[PDB]
């Protein structure tokens, strides 16, 4: 994102990536909010 | 509004790209612009116009009217408030605090202030060591490097700072006179 | 950002009396009296004589009613006692030059003033 | 307060109209952000034509010419000496030759050699801090003071002059 | 600056001190790890003269210790920036002067020293005098300097200081 | 567009892209919040 | 709604930079007596 | 050189004291004395400065004096400041009646 903001991107890649980084950001404190599909690595295992 | 006309021409050719400047083009005329009109002269992307007035509307350089036929009208501040962040990283990037001409042992690539140096200093070569290895020291170098940036930067600020405070001047001239 | 140009102590310098060095000088060796008596104990520190060696090599004044005519000299003037300290370990002798050495007292007095005390100073030492 | 703007760190001038420049040993300009931006980074290192600052020489003054800068200040420290009036000369054409030779040092002060100047002025501030030049600044000191004299009295006089006819039509 | 203030200070003593005798040896421990170890934070301790009051000795749970508050009066050394002192020359090189005052040490940058005082590493003595030699200033030299800035690390304090500065030199 | 259509014009050779000015634009951090311009006068002040 | 929010009177989506400088001009005295301690 | 040096003077001290913001009355001896301590020009030079703008703008050929018409009136002020006391009176005034928003400090002796 540093770089696709650093050179003016169409500015609609913007919040699909603004979206990804908010997941990802409230997705490491606390998983088990309903809603908010779950994230996974292994075998069906949900982030801890 | 003539002057604030002179003053868009010039941040189009100062600012805004092609994609930008050609829809910034049909925003001179003040008298009456429809979504309809100006996608059909423009034969841009219907979603990517979108974007472009979306943009513009961020910059509030355009005030939607629902006559649904829409109008759009200047509401961009940032010309000053960009001079005026342009004089704030002037500010605050461009200058070095200090000289810091530490010592660095080239060996270790550790880094030391004239301070950490002193204490090494050692007075049977009358220069200065380095703490764990006795390897004489250099100059800060890459280590540090507020300076080289600074340094670097305290030139391509200043080039920016006389082309900005011609545009501030211009400003001015202009917001001065409407008062 | 802590300078005495500016005149920034610490807060907790409202209680700390002054001395210069002759009255440091005055004490040393009373430690080192110390060290006469008060037997079965071990030798002295590294810093002890350390500074007594510099500050006795060098004095500002020669004894007692010396300085304490001195510091009655400085009594009713209208100081921070700061000031007094400062130039009682300089031995200035031109007004402007202690206005040179202080960045603070242009503004205060007469030129000519300070160098009266700067007079009585020079009236008081005797030089050799 | 609208001259054509600092050259150093450019903001002073052209925004503030608040300020005040210092001039050098050379002479050319100084606002106080110079100064300070000026002093943290030499302390006596003039901004182009780089003159060997003595002391870290400044002077902080109003006007918008530096030859006029330093024409006023070395007027002064001249005319601090050559303190010989109309009264001290027999005669008027002495007089008005001794202040154009007054104005030749100030001249010769600004651009020519200051070896025989510095020479001209031991021999004539000798033969004249013997009984003359002391005289005059006696002598100026109390025509200074007695200036502000007169003016506070012109200011009682005009305080008195409201007051009264305010307690004449109040009464 | 010295000063003589007050600050305070605790104890830890081994239950084999206990008995007759125990308030004394709280004083020598005392001296010991409170003097001739200098702090960053308040200055140099020098030497202390009195010992206001001792409080109560709280033991603390297990470790068998035995903790007393102690409440002092010492004198105590620390210098500021800006501050002109008299020092004297310890090593002589062409990066600088350095002179040392009691126990601080102290460096002379050679910028900051007038240019009439040239460096001289020619004379067996390093030394830095004037071309005329109407001054020699080398090691073991007393000479007035000017703190440009200060320093305290664990116990041992420096200063910079400059000779640029009016009145400075040899005292 | 690439291949939807494309449109032939004169914008001048008189522009200025200036230095950084991309990396300028990335640093309007207030955006619409207002009272910036109260800000910028009392900055200029 | 979810990891957004919005707000219609004209429904826009609240951005954080927007409510943080929103937030950032509260003085130390209604956000004292609203609670939160400013220290 | 120097009679521009001395109009020079007379110019920057007469712009500075316009520069105040209230109305201020003085007696022309006050204004001689506030001269003659801050920028120091004494009273016969300052009677005499309209007889030398006249000998020099005489002297250097120059043609059209409507160009000149400030400074000549600024030179006859002069005048009158190094002439005449008791009798008259400067008043300074920073603002006039008919002038909103817009700077108009003048000076009438
Ligand atoms: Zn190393
Ligand atoms: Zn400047």
């Amino acid at each position: 994102l540093r770089r696709n903001e650093q050179n003016g991107a169409a500015a609609h890649v913007i919040a699909e990536d603004v979206k990804l980084l908010q997941f990802h950001v409230a997705t490491m404190v606390d998983n088990e909010l309903p809603g908010l599909p779950r994230a996974m690595q292994k075998s069906g295992r949900p982030l801890k | 509004p003539a002057a604030l006309k002179r003053l868009a021409k010039y941040v189009i050719r100062g600012f805004y790209g092609i994609e930008h400047a050609l829809a910034l083009d049909i925003l001179i005329r003040n008298s009456c612009v429809k979504e309809e009109d100006m996608l059909e002269l423009l034969k841009f992307d219907r979603k990517q116009l979108r974007s472009v007035l979306n943009n513009l509307k961020g910059d509030k350089f355009i005030k939607c009217r629902m006559r649904y036929f829409i109008n759009y009208r200047t509401l961009v501040n940032v010309v000053k408030y960009k001079l005026d962040h342009m004089r704030r990283r002037i500010e605050t990037d461009e200058r070095d605090s200090t000289n810091r001409a530490s010592f660095k042992c080239p060996v270790c690539s550790s880094t030391f202030t004239d301070l950490e140096a002193n204490q090494l200093f050692d007075p049977m070569t009358g220069t200065f060591r380095c703490t764990f290895c006795h390897t004489e020291v250099e100059e800060d170098e890459s280590a540090m490097p507020k300076k080289d940036a600074r340094t670097l930067l305290a030139r391509f600020n200043e080039q920016i700072e006389p082309i900005y405070a011609l545009l501030r001047e211009t400003e001015d001239v202009n917001l001065a006179y409407e008062i | 950002e802590e300078d005495a140009s500016q005149l920034i102590f610490p807060k907790e310098f409202e209680t700390a009396e002054t001395l210069l060095n002759s009255e440091v000088h005055m004490l040393l060796e009373h430690r080192k009296q110390q060290n006469e008596s008060a037997e079965d104990e071990q030798e002295l520190s590294e810093v002890f004589m350390k500074t007594l060696n510099y500050t006795a090599r060098f004095s500002r004044f020669k004894n007692r009613e010396t300085i304490a005519s001195v510091r009655s000299l400085l009594l009713q003037k209208k100081l921070h006692k700061f000031e007094l300290a400062c130039l009682a370990n300089l031995c200035p002798e031109t007004a402007e030059e202690s206005k040179a050495l202080i960045p603070s007292l242009e503004g205060r007095f007469e030129d000519e003033e300070l160098q009266q005390i700067l007079d009585d100073i020079q009236t008081k030492r005797s030089f050799q | 307060m609208d001259d054509q703007g600092c050259p150093r760190c450019k903001t002073t001038k052209y925004r503030n109209p608040s300020l005040k420049l210092m001039v050098n040993v050379c002479g050319h300009t100084l606002c106080e952000s110079c100064v300070d931006l000026l002093f943290v980074r030499g302390a006596g290192n003039c901004p182009e034509c780089g003159t060997p600052l003595r002391k870290s020489n400044f002077r902080v003054q109003l006007f918008e010419d530096p030859t006029v800068d330093k024409e006023v200040e070395i007027r002064k420290k001249v005319l601090k000496i050559y303190n010989k009036r109309e009264e001290d000369f027999p005669s008027l054409r002495e007089y008005n030759d001794f202040l154009e030779e007054v104005e030749e040092i100030v001249f010769n002060l600004t651009n020519n050699v200051d070896l025989d100047n510095t020479k001209k002025k031991m021999e004539i501030y000798q033969k004249e801090n013997k009984d003359v030049i002391q005289k005059n600044k006696l002598k100026l000191t109390r025509e200074q003071e007695e200036l502000e004299e007169a003016l506070e009295v012109e200011r009682q006089e005009n305080e008195q002059r409201r007051l009264f006819i305010q307690k004449e039509e109040q009464l | 600056m010295f000063y003589h203030i007050s600050l305070e200070h605790e104890i830890l003593l081994h239950p084999r001190y206990f008995g007759p005798n125990l308030l004394n040896t709280v004083k020598q421990k005392l001296f010991t790890e409170v003097e001739g170890t200098c702090t960053g934070k308040y200055g140099f301790v020098i030497a202390v003269t009195t010992i206001d009051n001792i409080g109560a000795g709280v033991i603390q749970p297990g470790r068998g210790f035995v903790l007393y508050p102690v409440k002092y009066k010492a004198i105590v050394f620390r210098p500021f920036k800006g501050e002109v002192v008299d020092a004297v020359v310890t090593q002589v090189n062409k990066v600088g002067l350095f002179t040392e005052i009691g126990p601080m040490s102290c460096f002379i940058s050679r910028h900051s020293i007038p240019s009439e005082m040239e460096f001289d590493p020619n004379s067996n003595p390093p030394c830095y005098k004037t071309m005329d030699e109407d001054i020699v200033i080398q090691q073991d030299d007393e000479i007035r300097l000017k703190i440009v800035g200060t320093r305290v690390d664990k116990n041992d304090i420096f200063a910079i200081g400059s000779l640029m500065d009016d009145y400075l030199g040899l005292v | 567009p690439d291949k939807k259509k494309i449109l032939f014009f004169n914008d001048k050779s008189c522009q200025f892209s200036v230095d950084e000015e991309f990396q300028k634009l990335w640093r309007s951090v207030t955006v619409d919040s207002m009272d910036e311009e109260k800000i910028e006068e009392y900055l200029k002040r | 709604s979810g990891l957004e929010l919005y707000a219609e009177w004209k429904k826009i989506l609240l951005s954080p930079e927007r409510v943080h400088e929103i937030f950032k001009r509260i003085s130390d005295e209604e956000c004292f007596v609203l609670g939160m301690e400013p220290r | 050189e120097h009679f521009l040096g001395f109009l020079r003077r007379l110019l920057e001290y007469v712009k500075w004291r316009l520069r105040v913001q209230h109305v201020v009355q003085e007696s022309p001896p006050a204004f001689l004395s506030g001269l003659a301590q801050r920028v120091c020009i004494q009273r016969k030079p300052l009677r005499f400065c309209a007889e030398r703008l006249r000998s020099l703008l005489h002297t250097l050929e120059i043609t059209d004096l409507a160009d000149f018409s400030p400074l000549t009136l600024l030179a006859n002020f002069a005048t009158l400041v190094s002439t005449y006391a008791k009798g008259f009176t400067i008043i300074i005034e920073p603002f006039d009646d008919r002038t909103p928003t817009i700077a108009n400090p003048i000076l009438h002796f």
